[PDB]
């Protein structure tokens, strides 16, 4: 009450922005802030003198430069790249016939957070995460698994080690914060899509050599190893080429799981196809079976995107209805897309 | 084509050019015209012109319906009397007749109060029976009983779309947004079409919202016609209130047709399959008896532990665990432990007498009175435990049998729910006329006669609770009386659909804020919950009242009111400062399955310093979850390590391990900041199987 109208004069009139640096163990905090100006603050209010911690920012008086208050300021590229939020509307009921694959990871997506008891009733402690892979280009069908995992906890998806390869290290460090800001958001989940590290070779901008890119992946696991980190952030990882990864990534984690993605079979293509054309009204002669029955070795993306070609001409005529006379004939274009392209 | 040949046709006024141009415009009316109908500014002059002038009404409603109007648009259709599966039929019928007839039904539904809109409404009903996509046509045709003949007119073939889709969205949205009186039309015409249909728990949830006595006779001749069976006896007895199993056992005491509905649908057969199968498929170990039953000693925590051990139910082992544990125990905890053998065994009718019989008529008043309390706990269909207690009850001021009156009036309140049992209430007239200084005499009087009286026929203002109003306002002493008598008052107010009893007790009762707190208790209990937000903004204003206990119960009504639309139930009560309000939200989470947002609110509510609120958190905290579960428990061990807090922790451990029967006893618990004599009745919130 009166304290608010008392210390406002000590605060007053303005107060600067400092950078919290180091402490005399007597709690006289030596700071380097522009330009390299120090101070000694043992002040009684608002602290929490400990946790403000080295390597932070402070707010200093003019006379004389005592930090009377502190903030946590981001923004920054740190928090921005993790979020927000999202939970897109797709579900794990979208992909059928592979339930054998997701019912495996079902307990892996379920047991952390939801339904935790029989983890600790067994007490065997399986919090080892997951690894993913499959042909040819997959992992958005695993995003169709990941879009379902958005029903629980919180999630971030990252792509590649690219943020390290943009320049000479720089270490892992942008991965480090992304790893330890998931501790700030713990419990959470983090996934890196299709690790290209040594799978792809050349770099954008400037990078080298192999070992610094080798070790930034080696440190990626060794930080996640870790010494000694309980933090989850249940780690989801995927690459569609099992070759290039260093095989030692499996044993520390995830040890138990790397999902095998089977290519779609005849009835799986039938199970998958109608989910798309459910919304797009087919004409009388349009049939799901015969087309995909004759066609072989398709992809869920194509069998989803084969409906888009009819979404051109029928929409060029501005028609709500698909026509198989086109959908047959237009399929040649997507057939030409796979054949010649 | 261009509008050059067809556009100056509106300029002549000769009849043949109109009577062939309008069929020519009918062929192009499949897309209306080439475009957005910019004939309007030239053909609106043609209004005053008068053979095929109803075709001119079709053109006029076509173009006015084509651009925009709210009342002049359906006027050519009500003047037209529509005459003379298609794309054009989807146009002039579906979007134009749906939106146009919708604004005519809204504008005349709010305006006048004809048969023309009834004929158009049945015609659009038939046309959307042709279109066969319900959901939107249904929710449009609610707001014009009309909906009755709509349902029996519509229901021939499709069962689960109308039933599941219509009755789901319109049951949920009808209790959610719609006021009460049309829900009766939902329930009665849904009784018609579900009376036509099978899968009878739709009609049993109609018995949940209706509370009708003809329905259970129809569903027992029909659910005996469909011979699982004891399982619908189980959720029959769970689903039913206090009235209709006694009306059911009297009219089925007359007829019964196999006597197996007298077996099932009164008592003892919801409970005969469970307890052996409870022993069979479950296998519960001993290290929580010993470990959770080891949590130290102090005749409180230890006393509570006896209760915790007692509510364990793998056999009635903690019942028969020796002696010297109840001899360490003291008076109201001796009530709790004498009733605890009731709590281990809410079955074993023959075993109940032969286990409690040692503690019956013993040397101690609390052993015998809590023993008859246990007899009231174990069952609800015996009624032969009444007379050994019933005979003794009279003491005329404050002798022994008034404590047997507390356990036996309360336990007999546990025992029966008749049409109106009157003999036990004629016993209750020398109880309130007795008026012992012990609170729970009038406490279990009001609460027990309320358990008899919950589900009354729109309540009653009868001389029972009228008598306890007048004999309540007789003595202004020990304000727990002024709190727990409006408990049973509002319990007799339960069963309402439309009761003016808040106005009646408002005229009789209101005064200085003891009886204005009675006013807010009747205001709570008379208003179970609907789309009735006017009392929620009344809640907003009188929530700011300076008397801070009508705040407690009046804001505490929220978990009764908005229990179904529970996404709005997160409120900023923690962001307020009237600490009992944080208690109110702390109640308002409660016991259901308890999502991560609720436990997230227990993140802050777990950490508080006042021992009644830190006491108040583990109770609903472990009710809402009936490591993970034990993680906040060991977190409470991190909180304290007072004695209250230890007791609260024990209660939380016990918790760890609109049916009115689960609605009463925690509002009975809402005065917890008190003596252990009050906590001698704390073990009478019997809301779990």
């Amino acid at each position: 009450e009166e304290e608010r109208s008392k210390v406002d004069d000590l605060r007053g009139t303005p107060m600067s922005v400092g950078t919290l640096e180091e402490i005399i163990d007597d709690n006289h905090a030596i700071v380097s802030t522009s330009v390299g100006s120090e101070h000694y603050v043992s002040i009684l209010s608002f602290v929490d003198k400990d946790l403000l911690e080295p390597g932070c920012s402070v707010l200093l008086n003019h006379k004389v430069h005592a930090v009377i208050g502190v903030l946590m300021d981001d923004t920054d590229p740190l928090v921005t790249v993790m979020k927000v939020e999202k939970a897109p509307q797709e579900t794990y009921a979208d992909i059928g016939g592979l339930d054998n694959q997701i019912q495996e990871i079902k307990e892996s997506v379920e047991l952390p957070l939801t339904h935790p008891e029989y983890y600790e009733e067994m007490g065997i402690k399986p919090p080892k995460g997951v690894i993913l892979y499959g042909p040819p280009g997959t992992g958005k069908t695993l995003l169709a698994k990941a879009v379902a995992n958005q029903t629980s906890a919180t999630f971030l998806r990252v792509v590649g080690s690219e943020l390290i390869q943009k320049y000479l290290g720089d270490g892992p460090k942008l991965v480090r914060e992304l790893f330890r800001v998931a501790e700030e958001h713990a419990p959470s989940i983090v996934f890196i899509d299709e690790i290209d590290a040594i799978g792809t070779k050349r770099y954008d901008s400037n990078s080298g050599g192999e070992r610094e890119i080798q070790r930034t992946m080696l440190e990626l696991l060794n930080q996640l190893d870790g010494f000694d980190s309980r933090g989850d952030v249940k780690v989801i990882m995927a690459t569609n080429r099992i070759e290039t990864l260093d095989p030692a990534l499996i044993r520390p984690g995830r040890i138990d799981r790397k999902i095998e993605f089977p290519l779609p079979d005849e009835k799986t293509k039938k199970r998958i196809f109608q989910i798309h054309t459910s919304r797009m009204t087919l004409a009388d002669d349009v049939t799901l079976d015969d087309l995909i029955m004759a066609k072989d070795d398709l992809s869920g993306a194509d069998i989803k995107a084969i409906c888009t070609e009819a979404g051109l001409m029928a929409l060029r005529e501005r028609r709500m209805k698909v026509t198989n006379e086109d959908f047959k004939k237009s399929k040649e274009n997507v057939l030409y897309k796979k054949q010649e392209g | 084509r261009d509008k050059a040949p067809v556009q100056p046709q509106q300029s002549p006024a000769a009849a043949p050019g109109g009577t062939d141009e309008k069929p020519s415009g009918k062929e192009r009316r499949d897309a209306g015209d080439k475009d957005k109908e910019q004939e309007l500014s030239e053909e609106d002059k043609q209004l005053q012109d008068e053979l095929y002038r109803p075709a001119l009404e079709e053109l006029r409603r076509q173009i006015r319906s084509s651009t925009t109007s709210m009342t002049s648009v359906p006027k050519p259709l009500k003047f037209l009397r529509p005459h003379y599966n298609k794309r054009f039929a989807a146009d002039i019928i579906s979007v134009l007749a749906m939106t146009m007839s919708g604004e005519r039904e809204c504008l005349k539904y709010r305006l006048v109060g004809a048969g023309e809109v009834a004929k158009e409404w049945q015609e659009l009903d038939d046309a959307e029976k042709v279109q066969r996509e319900p959901l939107l046509t249904l929710v449009k045709e609610i707001v014009p009983l009309l909906m009755e003949i709509e349902q029996v007119d519509m229901l021939e073939k499709d069962i689960d779309e109308n039933a599941y889709a219509k009755v789901c969205l319109y049951l949920t949205s009808c209790v959610n947004y719609v006021p009460e009186p049309e829900n009766s039309a939902l329930l009665r015409c849904a009784l018609g079409v579900f009376r036509k249909f099978s899968r009878f728990p739709e009609a049993l949830r109609l018995a949940l919202m209706l509370n009708d006595m003809e329905l259970v006779e129809d569903i027992f001749t029909s659910c005996k016609d469909v011979v699982m069976l004891g399982r619908h006896g189980v959720f029959l007895e769970l689903s039913e209130d206090v009235e209709e199993y006694e009306d059911l056992t009297e009219i089925m005491s007359n007829v019964q047709l196999n006597s197996n509905f007298l077996a099932l649908a009164r008592e003892l057969d919801i409970m005969e399959p469970k307890v052996p199968d409870d022993i069979y498929k479950t296998h519960l170990e001993n290290n929580r008896f010993g470990g959770s039953g080891s949590q130290v000693d102090s005749a409180r925590m230890n006393l509570a532990s006896s209760f915790v051990n007692g509510f364990v139910n793998q056999d009635k082992l903690l019942t028969d665990d020796g002696n010297k544990w109840l001899y360490k125990n003291k008076d109201h905890g001796m009530l709790s432990a004498a009733a605890s053998l009731g709590m281990i065994l809410l079955w074993d009718v023959d075993g109940g007498l032969t286990q409690i019989d040692k503690y019956l008529y013993s040397s101690e008043d609390y052993i015998k009175s809590g023993a008859l309390l246990a007899c009231g706990i174990v069952n609800s269909g015996v009624r032969n435990e009444c007379d050994p207690a019933l005979a003794l009850l009279s003491d005329y001021v404050l002798h022994n049998s008034n404590t047997m009156r507390l356990g036996s009036i309360f336990g007999l309140g546990l025992a029966y729910a008749g049409s109106n049992r009157e003999d036990v209430l004629t016993l209750l007239l020398p109880v309130m006329g007795d008026s012992k200084s012990s609170m729970e005499v009038a406490g279990v009087t009001a609460l027990a006669c309320g358990m008899i009286a919950v589900g009354s026929c729109n309540g009653d203002v009868t001389s029972t609770i009228l008598q306890t109003i007048m004999e309540k306002s007789e003595t202004e002493l020990k304000d727990t009386y002024a709190r727990w008598l409006p408990l049973g008052l509002g319990l007799n107010h339960l069963g309402k659909g439309e009761a003016i009893e808040a106005i009646l007790a408002a005229l009789e009762v209101v005064s200085e804020p003891f009886r204005s707190f009675a006013n807010t208790l009747v205001d709570v209990c008379a208003y179970a919950g609907s789309g009735n937000v006017l009392k929620v903004q009344q809640l907003l204003h009188i929530c700011s009242e300076h008397f801070d206990s009508k705040e407690k119960e009046e804001d505490k009504d929220k978990k009764e009111k908005k229990d179904k639309d529970k996404k709005e139930a997160p409120a900023d009560m923690g962001a307020h400062q009237g600490v009992a309000v944080l208690g109110i939200a702390l109640i308002a989470m409660g016991e259901e399955i308890g999502a991560e947002m609720a436990l997230r609110t227990f993140g802050h509510l777990l950490r508080y310093g006042e021992p009644t609120l830190r006491r108040a958190v583990p109770l609903a905290l472990a009710l809402i979850s009936v490591s993970h579960d034990a993680d906040p428990e060991v977190s409470y061990n991190s909180i304290f390590a007072a004695r209250l807090a230890a007791m609260l922790r024990q209660l939380a451990q016990y918790h760890a391990k609109k049916g009115t029967l689960t609605l009463c006893p925690y509002h009975s618990d809402r005065q917890l900041m008190s003596q252990v004599a009050v906590a001698g009745l704390l073990t009478v919130l019997v809301s779990f199987l």
